[PDB]
């Protein structure tokens, strides 16, 4: 469904004008809309956790990624319709989010990539897909190539990727080395007592968790975050994060690792101090991103983790969705522009905006104490999920370091309320433009998912029971 | 019961439908057809939803 | 198995064979002759090449100690009719394999004393050739006549000596 | 007219590849002993070529026919000793 | 072993590498004449020189259109081998590449100066 | 003086002006699509009618399914 | 030991004979359609020995051109080094050779030569792509990188008879390749390196299409001339699949000579045009078809 | 249109010959083929005497060299009680 | 394997000291991936294995892939189109 | 003769380390092109050592012919137009290379005892004193080559990876063309 | 996948002892899996032979220590020229 999609916009987009990009998006759109409305009816494959071998022992076929698979096509489908529609009917409007010729063919490669990622069960699939999404990647990072800003971050994400990729690939040879394979399915208790095998594998998690920007390795995309524009800084800060931390669940290759724990601790505790050390917004919602990813990171140390992570990951992308949809709404209500790309960068900018759109900040204030974990949202039960997990396991000083980033945290969060609730007596020099309907509908979904999911916790809590038991 | 999660899913898309409204800057009582627009999808949503809960239930009982 | 690499020398073994196991005279034709005769070795030796595989899949890794005996056969068999051989048609199969040495070991530059050779066997060696795994609806590939492909060079005394046969009538 | 001048140099590398190619078709039959060369030789023909050294005594591509082979090849049977691929 | 080298390697050319770049601390402080660079004053009069988009595509797709080909390689080895299957895995192949090349015949990105 | 009629306007039309003002490209498709159609609708064909395939080649020696049988003859 | 040098000897003293005399030719053909600088030069570019590496270029370069020599068959088997990996051997070789006008035009330092060596690099990338194209299309009917067994299977038909298109888009790219028109001390270097270049493609294009050396049967000739082997006749065959091969390459080489006195010169970028935009379309269509022409009629070639 | 129809009478004749050579260049792989086929017995079996000569012969060696020492040579690396062909042999 | 790592060594701490020339750290990129895929190879051959020289020539396309990508990203960087736009619309 | 081809292996190996060092020891960019190009043609011979000389040849094809002919296109299209590329400093990341590098001492440092029975391990990786006994066999009946079992592996066992591997070059495709030109 | 696939299309080196120890593994299951030890202890020892090595170092360490002479038919190495010759 994904592969003929991207050979028919290549053909389609190829014979069109660029006046086009926004009707075919638009058709993509819906597109992908009826392909999950209409072939949906797939989750019966997976009754009683039911597993598959596909292409030769290639890829794995589960409940887990078939959820992922459907997660990651609800997630494209925000994006590319935040491309298609309109926020506003205006030239300025126009200006800043007028997509590229080739942007939603890179965005389709790279929603292939990150499945294939996802559902990999070889290290030759494994590599070939992480190729795949990582110059796809780097494409839809260069793709708006008119400023410098824009030009040294793509230019590092590029080469640091690279290093990255070439770490990821040592390892795995090194892997094949010892064990002439390139699969996990030659991987026993048996072949992990008897042998010396884990050096392996933390150097592989490490490649990987790397890519998506732990900590000790996390300014680079911070920088890259911060300098992309805010169109694709919401696509490249969620998808390959999604992708990587899926494919190391699935793998269950760091049992009660020192090492990871320690990488864990660190990013929570860089993501939850260096957050306050912040006036920027895509900064301070990059380090809101490292903390979430030392949050499920320190899901890796355990097993039977798949409900806490499953309820994390869409919880989170959700308000993600929604924090980079609401920044987007209120650029209308600011003064002046600082970029073409970015024309948001401090969160100053957005002192007084209750007096702009009470609405818009009643929203982000939901969904920033579900970022703080505030009841009865649904960011407050994923967080309580990690506690209850790692509780169970007896990781004590982990819970205290997750609470006291948490707590750290919850101020820098606080900051945007703050300066949002302010008073600006400065008037706007617009007026009366009415915003899209389409993407207001979409933010709004957003929000009462966020703050009404809470109602289907037994629901979903009995279809996991059912579907991955 | 089913009526319940179909009330509740209708209420969930009128809320969304009301909340759209305002975030527009825009009377709560704006396009009226959009409520019943939004109610019937959301509800349909719900309704699917918890056909699947009772697949679930059933499929949990039956290896009994 | 691969081949050697940039750096490998040949180490030469002088050590008797065991003597427990007995001493079995052992196939001395070169390449051509063995090209040239495989096809009569097979058909006069297969149940003992099938019970020495047979024993090698059997013993599942010990085939070369534990197999000895039957390959012992069929070394025996091989040798067997190679003697019968080279007492019985001597011309045609220095014919057959002098003519496959000058055209580069292939089939069919030879069809000539190949077929000198057949006769020769199937007359008065009870023995015929046949390449196993055709249907009847095709013909088989060495009783083929206005070849597609032909030799680069016909063989001068091949042709003289298929000439003198067949004003003999022997074919 | 034809100009004899212009082809002159074509007609002397003609004769020279000719020339060249003739001597060293004369070279590879004096080398093989008289026969023609072998050309695209895969693993199963160098192991040929190799048992055929071994059992006709190193003469170059000599072909003996007799059934019995001398008593030499049985101990003659050598295998290659590769150096460790570092 | 290759982590073995890896690991005791990184100290011996790291403190090396570190050593040899400490040395350039201070050196050349291109101290030339950068007075006509930091106005704006040009001294060519020529040398405009131009490159179409489309010259550096051609030299940059030689690559991925070469390695299109180069694939093709094991396909024609194993031929017979996997004859009506990989038959239909080449065709695929053959027809998503072209795909690509539709793309760049279509865009007429690759057409110098008209 | 020559305009694009548009394929989806008349096929045969639009065809023949890609035969007659684009023959490059129209023969590339042409030859392009001919291979994988021409296959399709023509292997059974010729498989009915021309010739049936040939039998398929030796990959390795062809083992016999069946226990070892006794033999005599060539015994030390 | 003796034997090989002897062969490597000869054979190298008749190519090289062969490239310095073909200059002449050309010269002598330019006139009526209308060489000893090695050694100086080596001598100058001893004495000069990052100036290394831009020093030992040209002579490289000329070397590289030579080595694509030695895979060329004039025989059955008769060849300096007789490769399962001919064909691929050629192709590195070919590709190797477009950085001889590069660093030609780094040699002097001069922003024309510099455009004149991107413009050079940029249309001989091009028509490199026809020409392996070209040579997996061909390599579709042997399923065989080996020189000697393609031109063996030419026996039956040459492969040109099939694929005269073919024929015809080969000798387009191989004009176009060399930069010669209409397709258009470490000088003298290059110049030979060229040259030595446009006769491997001339080669290349004859065991390709041309059949190699073959010719007419011979078969009933030397049953009627000869009774037996005899060096003589080993001689005899050898001349003649030698001179056929000769004959051939002489043709491809006024062929080049003709379309450089011929047809008038061609801009550059119609030279690029005509090869991205008009030859690959047709090759991806050969891609498409020539397989599915064989498996039609159930003629996978085997190994 | 009489050049076009001639060239595929040329090209379509060229086919029928070459694709027929393929053909019969297959029948002809294929009488190759079997040809090996029953050589490899006789083949595989002077192969497997040969190894077995060769592997007592170094396990002879191995244990004289030995002698007086405390060791076991007749113990295989390996835990199965399968015939081994021994590897690595010491440089001379 | 001696040859690839000590390879892949050298040009990971070449990459990691200057890792502002550009052109130098994209040679160090391509030379890293030579160093890996010499320890492929020769693993492979040891084992007699075909799945390293198949993930072998994977490496070497997307290595492909990946310089010409890298190649367009400095196209872009630079500005090599060149301008002379002057005077024009 | 037994001398030098015992250790051409190695004197590949001692080429390969004098190439890369000039790589990453030069100031022209031109250096480190022509030294890595070098460098390919060194690997390639040892590829050709150890007995894949068909990837030796597939090397001096794809990695030179495209890859480092890209590579000095690019940078000859830097130098006609003379446009110098500013050389910015690396002091500043130095600190960083001095704390993680004097971290990964210290780690291997406190070792100490234990290096008595972990160096050893890499003591007799060093070594490698033995020869591999080449066996030779007839199991093998088809002129089955390395290039035919890559084409067979990956048409049929790995045809996933090949189709996956086309849609890679179509994004190699795509992705030059979308970054390079600009539309309309 | 292609595992189990030698350089030339066949079994690999390993592919006996692999066979082996995945037919142990899946005869046994998890907690009989301890049982499966020594199929994989062979597996690794036909990747590296590293208790081969032991071997011969112990045998090369015992022979390098020894003056008497050995009365037992040694190795004797011969040039590619000279196979089969004599
Ligand atoms: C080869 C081997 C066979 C496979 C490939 C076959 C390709 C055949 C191409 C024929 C047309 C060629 C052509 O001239 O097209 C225009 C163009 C060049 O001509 P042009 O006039 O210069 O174009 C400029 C236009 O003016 C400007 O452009 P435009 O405005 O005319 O629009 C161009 C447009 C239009 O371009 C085309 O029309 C070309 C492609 C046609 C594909 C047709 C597929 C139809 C599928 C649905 C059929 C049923 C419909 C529903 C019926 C009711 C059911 C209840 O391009 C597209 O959007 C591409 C097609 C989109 C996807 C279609 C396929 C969907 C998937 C089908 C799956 C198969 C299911 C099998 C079920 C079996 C059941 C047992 O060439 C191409 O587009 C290249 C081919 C594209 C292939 C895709
Ligand atoms: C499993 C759980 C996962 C996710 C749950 C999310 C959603 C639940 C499912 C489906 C949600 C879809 C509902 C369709 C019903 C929505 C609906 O009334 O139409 C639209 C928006 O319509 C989407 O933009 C429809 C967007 C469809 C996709 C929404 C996905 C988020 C809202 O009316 P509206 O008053 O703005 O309507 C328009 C009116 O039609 C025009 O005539 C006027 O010119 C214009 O000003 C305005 O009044
Ligand atoms: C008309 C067809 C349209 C269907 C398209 C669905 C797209 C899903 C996309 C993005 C996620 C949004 C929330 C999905 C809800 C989880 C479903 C499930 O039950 O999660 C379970 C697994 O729970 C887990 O581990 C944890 C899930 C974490 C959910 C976090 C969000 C909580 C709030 C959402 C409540 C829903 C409000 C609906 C209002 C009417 C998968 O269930 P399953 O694999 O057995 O298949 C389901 C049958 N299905 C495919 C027809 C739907
Ligand atoms: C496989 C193909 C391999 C080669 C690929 C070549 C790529 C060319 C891509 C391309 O651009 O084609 C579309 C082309 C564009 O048209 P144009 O008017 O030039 O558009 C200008 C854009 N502003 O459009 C054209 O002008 C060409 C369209 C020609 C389509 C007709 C040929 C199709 C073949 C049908 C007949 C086949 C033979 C008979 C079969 C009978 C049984 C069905
Ligand atoms: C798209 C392609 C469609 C072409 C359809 C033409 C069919 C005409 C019928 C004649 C066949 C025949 O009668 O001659 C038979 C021939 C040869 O077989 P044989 O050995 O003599 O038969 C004996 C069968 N045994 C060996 C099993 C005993 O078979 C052919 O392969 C020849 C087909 C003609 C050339 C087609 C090439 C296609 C053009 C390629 C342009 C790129």
């Amino acid at each position: 469904m994904l592969i003929l999609a991207i050979i028919s916009l290549i053909t389609f987009v190829s014979m069109s004008k660029l006046s086009d990009n926004r009707a075919i998006i638009r058709l993509i759109n819906i597109y992908l809309i009826l392909v999950l409305v209409l072939d949906s009816f797939l989750y019966l494959l997976f009754l009683n956790n039911q597993t598959y071998t596909v292409m030769g022992e290639l890829l794995i076929f589960n409940s887990f990624t078939f959820y992922i698979d459907m997660l990651i096509y609800f997630i494209m489908i925000v994006i590319s319709s935040l491309y298609g529609y309109n926020l506003y009917n205006n030239n300025l409007y126009k200006t800043l989010f007028e997509p590229k010729k080739e942007l939603i063919i890179l965005f389709l490669i790279n929603i292939l990539g990150a499945l294939l990622i996802v559902h990999s069960n070889d290290f030759i699939t494994l590599f070939v897909a992480i190729e795949l999404q990582s110059y796809s990647i780097y494409l839809i990072t260069a793709i708006y190539n008119s400023s410098y800003k824009a030009s040294k971050a793509s230019m590092l994400y590029f080469f640091m990727g690279g290093i990255l990729s070439i770490l990821i690939a040592y390892s795995i040879n090194t892997y094949y080395s010892v064990l002439n394979s390139y699969t996990l399915h030659s991987l026993d208790s048996l072949i992990i007592n008897t042998l010396d095998l884990n050096l392996i594998l933390i150097a592989l998690s490490l490649g990987l968790l790397f890519k998506i920007g732990i900590a000790p390795l996390h300014k680079w995309l911070i920088s890259i975050y911060e300098n992309t524009p805010i169109l694709i800084t919401i696509y490249i800060s969620l998808i390959p994060k999604i992708s990587i931390l899926s494919y190391l669940v699935l793998s269950n290759i760091s049992i009660n690792s020192l090492v990871i724990s320690i990488l864990a601790i660190l990013t929570l505790l860089v993501g939850s101090v260096g957050g306050l050390l912040q006036i920027k917004i895509k900064r301070l919602l990059a380090f809101s991103g490292l903390t979430n990813a030392g949050y499920m990171m320190l899901l890796l140390l355990l097993n039977n983790n798949e409900f806490s992570y499953l309820y994390y990951i869409t919880q989170y992308s959700i308000s993600h969705l929604a924090i980079f949809m609401i920044i987007i709404f209120s650029i209308y209500y600011i003064n002046y522009i600082n970029n073409q790309y970015n024309p948001i960068i401090y969160v100053n900018q957005l002192k007084g905006l209750i007096h702009d759109n009470a609405y818009l900040v009643l929203s982000m204030a939901i969904v920033v104490f579900s970022f703080i974990g505030i009841p009865p949202l649904l960011g407050f039960f994923g967080k309580l999920n990690i506690l209850m997990s790692i509780l169970n396991n007896g990781y004590y000083f982990i819970s205290i370091v997750l609470i006291v980033a948490s707590l750290i945290s919850a101020l820098y969060y606080l900051y945007l309320l703050n300066v949002s609730i302010q008073d600006k007596n400065n008037i706007l020099i617009n007026s009366n433009e009415t915003v899209s309907s389409v993407l207001s509908y979409i933010l709004s979904s957003l929000i009462i998912l966020i703050t009404f999911g809470f109602i289907y916790n037994s629901l979903i809590i009995d279809i996991f029971n059912v579907y991955f038991n | 019961a089913l009526f319940t999660s179909l009330v509740g899913a209708s209420g969930l898309g009128f809320a969304t439908k009301f909340l759209s409204n305002k975030i527009r800057l825009k009377p709560a009582g704006y396009y009226p057809l959009g409520y019943v627009f939004s109610g019937v999808a959301w509800a349909g949503l719900g309704l699917v939803l918890h056909n699947v809960h009772q697949h679930s239930l059933e499929v949990l009982e039956k290896k009994k | 198995p691969r081949e050697a690499a940039a750096h490998w020398v040949p180490f030469e073994d002088k050590a008797n064979m065991p003597d427990n196991v007995p001493d079995v005279v052992e196939v001395g034709a070169t390449s051509a002759p063995l090209l040239s005769a495989s096809y009569f070795i097979g058909a006069k030796c297969k149940p003992y090449n099938d019970d020495f595989m047979l024993c090698r899949e059997e013993s599942q890794g010990s085939g070369a100690i534990d197999c000895l005996k039957e390959g012992r056969r069929v070394t025996r068999c091989a040798v067997s009719v190679i003697e019968d051989i080279n007492k019985s048609c001597l011309d045609e199969f220095r014919l057959h394999w002098q003519c496959l040495e000058q055209n580069n070991h292939q089939l069919s530059g030879c069809r000539k004393a190949e077929a000198l050779l057949n006769k020769c066997v199937f007359t008065k060696l009870n023995l015929e050739k046949k390449i196993p795994g055709l249907r009847p609806d095709e013909e088989p590939v060495f009783l083929k006549k206005d070849p597609w492909i032909k030799p680069a060079v016909d063989d001068f005394k091949s042709v003289r000596a298929y000439a003198e046969a067949k004003k003999n009538g022997t074919l | 007219a034809i100009p004899f001048e212009a082809l002159l140099p074509y007609g002397i590398i003609f004769g020279l590849l000719t020339a060249g190619g003739g001597a060293m078709q004369v070279l590879h039959v004096y080398r093989n002993g008289g026969v023609r060369d072998r050309f695209a030789i895969d693993q199963w023909d160098s192991q040929m070529m190799e048992r055929d050294l071994r059992l006709n005594g190193g003469q170059g591509r000599k072909q003996v026919d007799q059934a019995t082979a001398p008593e030499a090849f049985k101990h003659n049977h050598v295998w290659k000793s590769e150096r460790p691929l570092i | 072993n290759t982590f073995i080298i890896f690991i005791i390697l990184i100290p011996i050319v790291g403190f090396a590498l570190l050593a040899v770049n400490i040395l350039l601390a201070v050196y050349k402080p291109y101290n030339e004449k950068l007075g006509a660079f930091e106005c704006g004053l040009t001294s060519f009069n020529q040398t405009r020189l131009a490159f179409n988009a489309a010259f550096i595509l051609v030299a940059i797709l030689f690559l991925p259109f070469d390695l299109e080909i180069s694939t093709l390689l094991p396909y024609v080895m194993s031929i017979y081998l996997v004859s009506n299957y990989g038959f239909t895995i080449v065709l695929l192949f053959l027809l998503i590449l072209i795909i690509g090349f539709v793309y760049e015949i279509n865009t007429n990105a690759l057409k110098i100066n008209k | 003086i020559n305009a694009n009629p548009g394929f989806w306007n008349g096929p045969f039309r639009y065809l023949r002006w890609s035969a007659h003002n684009r023959p490059h490209l129209f023969f590339a498709f042409a030859i392009g699509i001919a291979g994988p159609v021409a296959a399709l609708t023509l292997t059974p064909l010729r498989r009915k009618y021309l010739y049936p395939d040939h039998s398929p080649l030796p990959q390795s020696y062809p083992l016999p399914q069946r226990a070892r049988e006794q033999l005599t003859g060539f015994d030390d | 030991m003796i034997i090989n040098i002897v062969e490597i000897l000869i054979f190298l003293v008749c190519v090289l004979f062969s490239v310095a005399y073909l200059t002449v030719a050309e010269r002598k053909t330019l006139a009526y359609m209308q060489y000893y600088g090695l050694l100086q030069a080596f001598a100058d570019a001893v004495k000069l020995l990052n100036y290394i590496i831009l020093v030992i270029s040209p002579l490289i370069t000329l070397i590289t051109a030579l080595i694509g020599w030695v895979v060329i068959p004039l025989g059955p088997g008769i060849t300096l080094g007789e490769l399962n990996l001919g064909i691929l051997f050629s192709l590195a070789i070919g590709s190797l050779g477009v950085f001889g006008s590069l660093l030609s035009g780094w040699s002097s330092n001069s922003k024309y030569s510099l455009l004149g060596s991107i413009r050079s690099t940029a249309q001989l990338i091009s028509y490199e792509l026809i020409l392996t194209s070209i040579f997996i299309i061909i390599i579709m009917f042997v399923s065989s990188l080996n020189i000697t067994t393609i031109i063996e299977t030419q026996r039956v038909v040459w492969y040109c008879i099939p694929l005269l298109p073919l024929l015809l888009i080969f000798f387009i790219a191989s004009v176009a390749e060399t930069a010669r028109p209409p397709f258009d001390s470490p000088f003298v270097f290059f110049f030979l390196a060229e040259y030595s270049n446009i006769i491997l493609i001339s080669a290349f294009n004859g065991y390709l299409l041309l059949g190699g050396y073959l010719s007419f049967n011979y078969s009933y000739l030397f049953n009627i001339l000869f009774n037996d082997y005899s060096y003589v006749s080993f001689l005899f065959e050898g001349l003649i699949n030698s001179s056929a091969y000769a004959i051939k390459l002489v043709f491809l080489m006024f062929s080049f000579i003709w379309v450089r006195a011929a047809f008038p010169r061609f801009t550059y970028d119609n030279l690029i045009n005509f090869c991205w935009i008009i030859l690959l379309p047709l090759l991806f269509g050969i891609f498409l078809i020539i397989p599915s022409t064989l498996y039609i009629f159930d003629s996978f070639p085997t190994l | 249109l009489v050049y076009l129809a001639a060239l595929c009478g040329i090209c379509g004749y060229g086919f029928y010959r070459a694709l027929g050579g393929i053909q019969e260049r297959r029948e002809l792989k294929r009488e190759k083929l079997w040809a090996r086929i029953y050589l490899m017995p006789l083949l595989q079996a002077e192969e497997d005497r040969q190894t077995v000569r060769r592997s007592i012969a170094q396990l002879e060696r191995e244990k004289e060299i030995m002698k007086g020492t405390g060791f076991d040579v007749d113990k295989s690396v390996y835990n199965d009680g399968k015939f081994h062909a021994p590897a690595l042999m010491i440089p001379p | 394997m001696f040859i690839g790592t000590i390879i892949l060594v050298l040009s990971f701490l070449g990459f990691v000291f200057n890792r502002r020339n550009i052109i130098l750290a994209f040679i160090c990129l391509e030379t890293m991936l030579l160093g890996i895929n010499l320890i492929l190879l020769r693993n492979s051959v040891l084992f007699d294995d075909i799945s390293g020289s198949l993930f072998a020539i994977v490496i070497i396309i997307l290595a492909g892939v990946e310089s010409a990508i890298g190649l367009s990203l400095l196209v872009s960087y630079y500005r090599l189109r060149g301008v002379i736009n002057s005077y024009g619309i | 003769m037994m001398y030098l081809t015992y250790y051409f292996i190695e004197i590949t190996i001692f080429l390969a380390i004098l190439c890369t060092i000039f790589i990453i020891s030069a100031k022209n960019p031109m250096v480190s092109i022509l030294y890595m190009i070098a460098l390919f043609v060194i690997a390639a011979m040892y590829l050709y050592l150890i007995g894949l000389g068909i990837f030796s040849l597939l090397y001096i094809m794809i990695y030179i012919g495209a890859i480092a002919v890209l590579f000095l296109f690019i940078i000859t299209l830097l130098d006609i137009n003379s446009t110098e590329l500013s050389v910015k400093s690396n002091i500043r990341d130095l600190p960083l290379v001095l704390i993680s590098l004097i971290v990964l001492t210290i780690s291997g440092l406190m070792i100490y005892s234990n290096d008595s029975i972990l160096i050893n391990k890499l003591l007799e990786a060093f070594g490698n004193d033995y020869n591999t006994i080449i066996t030779q066999d007839w199991f093998n009946i088809e002129n089955t080559t390395l290039l035919t079992t890559i084409g067979n592996v990956l048409l049929t066992n790995n045809a996933f990876i090949l189709l996956v591997l086309a849609i890679v070059l179509l994004l190699g495709i795509i992705g030059p063309i979308s970054i390079t030109m600009k539309h309309k | 996948t292609a595992a189990g696939i030698s350089l030339t299309g066949g079994r690999n080196r390993c592919f006996s002892e692999w066979q082996s120890f995945m037919h142990c593994t899946a005869k046994t299951d998890a907690k009989s899996r301890a049982q499966c030890l020594p199929n994989f202890e062979d597996y690794m020892e036909c990747l590296h032979h590293t208790k081969e090595k032991a071997r011969l170092r112990e045998i090369e360490s015992v022979l390098k220590q020894k003056k008497e002479g050995l009365e037992a038919p040694p190795v004797k190495v011969i040039p590619v020229k000279a196979i089969g010759l004599v």
